[PDB]
């Protein structure tokens, strides 16, 4: 879940901006904190597939989607700290150039001179692909270890 | 012969030594078998789905 902001710098963190950092980020982990509270067992996780962007920042002019996508990134480390390992499994996927979608659809013209490098920018049945790939039961075992 | 829904759960109320059987077998059956007596006795289930997610889960699994 996340809403479209742009043009917001840091001169310009606006309502918009702080409600989609709390949709991105603060309700995003209440959501999963949620589901942990009613989980009654420790033997069915939930494979928490997160959103992360590879690129914290540096566009700019994004708001605070940065903010929360970095944010997002502490999961990997209180996976081991708190006690929701056995019930919530994080699987980062860092979404790359994806087509066709909002965040990127000014710089479609742009994808074939960004590949020309030999660099892949995705379509979204490709990206839809590469995600379902995270939800095979190897890498469900592998989250959950 | 006689296994009737809610047997012993009186003792298990009113006596806090029949709770600590009933606990002990709980959790034993929790962590390696993936159910709870306890639940099993109180409700009398049809069916019963066990789950092997998880470390926890698989070693269950193992089991």
């Amino acid at each position: 879940a996340a809403i479209p902001e742009n043009g917001n710098g840091l001169d310009n963190i606006d309502s918009k901006s702080e409600f989609a950092h709390r949709i991105m980020l603060t309700n995003l982990l209440r959501l999963l904190g949620a589901v942990k509270s009613k989980k009654p067992t420790d033997t069915r996780p939930a494979q928490c597939i997160l959103p992360l962007s590879p690129n914290h920042g540096t566009f700019g002019f994004d708001g605070l989607y940065s903010e929360s996508k970095i944010s997002l990134e502490t999961l990997f480390n209180r996976w081991y700290s708190e006690d929701w390992g056995s019930k919530l499994t994080v699987c980062g996927a860092v979404i790359g150039w994806t087509r066709g979608t909002g965040l990127m659809s000014a710089n479609n013209i742009i994808a074939e001179g960004i590949e020309k490098l030999g660099v892949r920018t995705f379509s979204q049945k490709e990206m839809a692909f590469n995600i379902l790939g995270l939800l095979t039961p190897e890498i469900v075992q592998l989250c959950q270890e | 012969g006689s296994q009737e829904q809610g047997m012993g759960m009186e003792l298990y109320n009113s006596s806090e030594v029949a709770r600590e059987v009933w606990d002990k077998a709980d959790r034993h059956f929790v962590n390696n078998y993936g159910f709870s007596i306890l639940d099993i006795v109180q409700n009398n289930p049809n069916e019963l789905t066990i789950h092997f997610g998880g470390a926890k889960g698989r070693a269950i699994r193992d089991n």
